């Protein structure tokens, strides 16, 4: 129910293994074995990186489905994820939490962090699970990046990448951010590169 | 009846180590001029050093100098760049500044240094006028006419009397004359260890506190970083072979507090 | 202990969030600056801000404090762009142009149907 | 007039050895004045004295005792405390020697001495001016023989089986005449 | 060079002994007990009388004129205890304060195999 056009351009193929993607964590689930592909053997993993484009195709359409730009919501609490998910919410006009993601944020409305989301982006399932089980209890779908040891409860359209390295998030949010802006219109054309190179996303440390 | 070991460095950059280990005498027949930085000199503590600074200070050889702040940010910029500026001290960045300066200043010139690693030197501007591998140095028996050509020579116009190994590689991506503090030749290669990625391949340097780091700074692997010997060579410039939670940061603090409070424990057991 | 209140903690928060420059190390001219600026009734009120905001300029001229300052946050408004570099370690040149890219990913480029410049480099334990 | 005095290092705490040998060594060897040397491989200290050094022969004996208080899983401020004082002593002890037990009355007992977040073991130090530290099967209690004396009165009841509250009273109890005296 | 002395120390609870001779256990030099150094009866094994007694056996020591000496200590040994006391630690820091040559120190304790019976019963013995 695609174009042919959509699938991996080479270029970002070379891109996705340039920024280490494909590496992973020790352990692997029962959920996520089909991501992996086989096994590097010292214990590292290598993962189907066809996968983590349709699937990051899919979370685009996810976000392109919902009528108001606004009531996406950027989740972060990882160092890198503060700076990913504020230059997302820069380029898509979504409302990101950064840092400390507030209890009672999605029940509770007397507080001001009181925002109800109808879709909930999360770096990821772990350190930011607080906000997968808020959004547990109001009905909303949740799109998440996932490792390969990370917790699979609660997800939804979970793409597969690492969380680990500051290369791989940086660029998937990146990714994220020209899949829908490419989907929703504001770069026409789909043969052409976006013109924000992807180390704006990168976290930098002085 | 000793020989008269002609001086075959115009100016040797000498660090507080080679000032500890060695005394005047052994620097007097390697080097003609002796340089080093102020707070170097400030840094010393120790009743035999104190008493070795006082015989060179009534010697009068050693000159106290402090680096340009251009050469300070050119150093700072290659050591960002080579990525031992974590590593490396404030005194060690002042101490390449100075080697760097006293570099421009006798070679007349930017010809011999490399701004960049792996940056080619510019050899057109030459026609105009421990784990260290010292092999090649050794056999040279040199006469006095050999020893003022080599002097005369601009190669051997600045050496850098140092034994911090991560300014030993800063000077090699500088290409910088690196002399034993007890031998007193060349340095051509140093063998040093690195971390490496286990996954990512990437080349961090050993850490300056000996902390074991959990997580890698590029892969993020658990147990990802291995010790790699690296050896680095000083022609071609090349080295030939989670953290984001808010607890770890808490648990850096408090071993930091942890790590004062013994000190303080320790000073005042001391002066108790 | 003399503790200050919290309404001359929190009327100094905000004349220094809001009204950094002109307040200064001087107390005196602290005193007749709130005057002319906050709507203080009472002169013992207005003497505690004008010195709790006197201290306030002493100890914000040796370094930053977590409170609100514009004339930092211009400058981490142009911290998430000003740093882009020309060339990312993610382009070609970094590595020569081909990649460093182990047996089972070449074999993932070569099942997925990509043309790629990798090189396979053999790694093992 | 060198002598030098053999010891061993455990292997539970070599580690701890090369992480705080560097405030291990410089008090010693400043306020102490004595020579140490390594051997990593054949787990062995060399404790020496030169005639260079200051004439003092009882601090090599008390040098040992520092590595011998170490080796039993010793921390440094104990050992500032050996440094300063001369009344403190070590003592080793064993579990099967009070009363016969086997296994899960093993690991009781080892509960009962160390209790919930260790606070039987922290009423016992902080009561008796003692210093506690617990192995598989060795008590190790520092310190004076009127201290170490009513910690014995104390660890011979616990290891027992009396209940810990019992061992409050009777540890309040000597504590209220042990400072009060 | 100089004469090396055989030192035994034996630890109970309630005294200790400094005991020494010569090699092979030939005939006995110097000979205390913690008793005859405190007539207080609860000071039978404290580390005073321990050092005293100590002091006096290197005393004896260096009137017939041995210096070094070598030195095992023990406790009772057997269904009882295996390291020594306190009043052997004593023991041992006095014999090194009083200025005599040490030898060895080692720790010859009688361990058994397999003992028997202690003399406690099933409950225990300690208070």
């Amino acid at each position: 129910s695609l174009p042919a056009t959509f699938d991996l351009t080479p270029e970002d193929a070379q891109l996705l293994l340039a920024a280490n993607t494909h590496l992973g964590a020790r352990n692997v689930q029962v959920h996520q074995e089909p991501y992996v592909f086989n096994a590097r053997p010292d214990g590292v993993h290598v993962i189907n990186v066809g996968k983590t484009w349709e699937k990051l195709v899919l979370a685009a359409r996810i976000i392109a489905a919902i009528p108001n730009p606004e009531d996406v919501v950027a989740i972060s609490s990882r160092t890198f994820g503060q700076r990913a998910v504020l230059k997302f919410a820069a380029h898509t006009g979504a409302t990101p939490i950064a840092g400390r993601f507030t209890p009672g944020s999605f029940t509770n409305y007397i507080t001001r962090s009181f925002k109800e989301p109808r879709l909930v982006i999360v770096t990821d399932p772990r350190s930011d699970a607080q906000a997968i089980k808020e959004a547990s209890y109001v009905n909303i779908p949740v799109i998440a990046l996932t490792d390969l040891d990370s917790p699979s409860e609660f997800v939804d359209v979970a793409i597969p990448c690492n969380n680990r390295g500051k290369h791989s998030i940086g660029l998937i949010w990146y990714l994220l951010a020209r899949e829908v802006l490419r989907l929703r219109g504001a770069l026409v054309d789909r043969t052409q590169p976006w013109s924000i190179m992807p180390d704006l996303y990168f976290y930098r440390f002085p | 009846m000793t020989e008269n070991q002609t001086a075959h460095v115009r100016a040797l950059i000498l660090d507080a180590t080679p000032l500890i280990t060695q005394s005047y005498t052994h620097y007097q027949n390697y080097a003609q001029s002796f340089y080093t930085t102020p707070t170097v000199f400030q840094e010393i503590k120790d009743a035999q050093a104190r008493k070795n600074l006082e015989i060179w200070q009534s010697l009068g050889t050693l000159k106290l100098v402090h680096p340009s702040e251009n050469s300070i940010a050119k150093v700072s910029t290659f050591a960002k760049l080579t990525g031992d500026y974590s590593v490396l001290s404030a005194n060690d960045l002042h101490i390449l500044a100075l080697t760097y300066e006293l570099e421009i200043k006798l070679n007349n010139g930017d010809w011999r240094l490399r701004k960049k690693p792996g940056d080619a030197l510019d050899a057109s501007k030459a026609d105009v006028g421990s784990g260290e591998d010292t092999t090649g140095s050794l056999g040279v028996e040199a006469s006095e006419e050999d020893r003022h050509v080599a002097l005369n020579r601009p190669e051997n116009q600045v050496a850098l009397a140092t034994g911090d190994f991560a300014v030993q590689n800063v000077a090699l991506q500088m290409n910088l004359n690196l002399m034993n503090f007890m031998s007193g030749l060349k340095i051509k290669r140093i063998r040093n260890y690195m971390l490496r990625c286990h996954a990512c391949f990437k080349i961090f340097p050993l850490p300056k506190d000996g902390k074991p780091k959990h997580f890698c700074a590029s892969c993020g692997g658990q147990g990802t970083l291995l010790r790699c010997a690296v050896s680095v060579d000083s022609r071609t410039g090349n080295v030939t072979p989670r953290e984001d939670q808010k607890e770890y940061e808490k648990v850096i603090k408090q071993e930091e507090w942890t790590r004062r409070h013994n000190e303080k424990i320790l000073n005042n057991w001391i002066g108790g | 202990g003399r503790v200050r209140t919290k309404t001359v903690k929190r009327a100094s928060k905000a004349l220094i969030e809001r009204y950094y420059p002109k307040l200064t190390l001087d107390f005196q001219t602290n005193k007749r600056l709130c005057d002319e600026i906050a709507t203080i009734q009472s002169k013992r009120l207005r003497n505690k801000i004008a010195g709790y905001t006197t201290h306030l300029m002493k100890r914000i001229q040796k370094g930053p404090v977590r409170g609100i300052s514009f004339k930092l946050q211009e400058e981490e408004r142009e911290r998430k762009d000003q740093y882009v570099p020309e060339v990312s370690a993610l382009d070609l040149s970094r590595s020569n142009g081909v990649l460093n890219v182990d047996n089972q990913t070449s074999d993932l480029v070569k099942s997925l149907g990509l043309k790629l410049p990798l090189s396979v480099i053999n790694v093992s334990a | 007039k060198f002598e030098s005095r053999k010891i061993m290092v455990p292997p539970h705490r070599m580690t701890p050895l090369r992480n705080s040998w560097t405030k291990i060594y410089p008090p010693l060897v400043e306020h102490l004045k004595l020579q140490v040397r390594m051997n990593l491989k054949t787990k062995s200290v060399e404790l020496r004295t030169n005639p260079k050094f200051t004439t003092d022969p009882g601090a090599l004996q008390k040098g040992a005792d520092f590595i011998k208080a170490f080796t039993l899983g010793f921390d440094l401020d104990d050992s500032i405390a050996l440094l300063r004082l001369d009344d403190l002593y070590i003592e080793t002890f064993e579990v099967k020697d009070v009363k016969t037990l086997t296994g899960d009355h093993l690991s009781r007992a080892i509960g009962r001495i160390a209790g919930k977040d260790g606070k039987t073991k922290f009423a016992i130090e902080n009561a008796t001016r003692t210093r506690i530290v617990l192995a598989d099967s060795k008590i190790h209690i520092l310190g004076g023989f009127t201290h170490i004396r009513m910690a014995r009165e104390s660890v011979v009841s616990l290891i027992l089986g009396s209940p810990p509250g019992k061992v409050y009273g009777n540890l309040r109890t000597v504590a209220s005449r042990l400072k009060e005296r | 060079s100089q004469v090396f002395g055989v030192a035994r120390i034996y630890a109970s609870f309630n005294d200790t002994f400094v005991h020494v001779t010569d090699l092979s256990g030939k005939e006995t030099i110097a000979r205390v007990t913690g008793g005859m150094k405190v007539k207080a009866d609860r000071d039978e094994s404290s580390p005073y009388a321990a050092m005293l007694a100590a002091q006096d056996v290197a005393a004896k020591c260096k009137e017939v004129g041995i210096t070094a000496v070598h030195v095992k200590i023990r406790a009772t040994g057997g269904t009882r205890t295996k390291t020594p006391g306190p009043g052997g630690q004593a023991a041992l820091r006095a014999l090194a304060r009083s200025g005599l040559r040490i030898g060895r120190i080692e720790d010859v304790t009688p361990v058994p195999s397999d003992s028997t019976r202690k003399k406690g019963g099933r409950r225990g013995r300690r208070l």
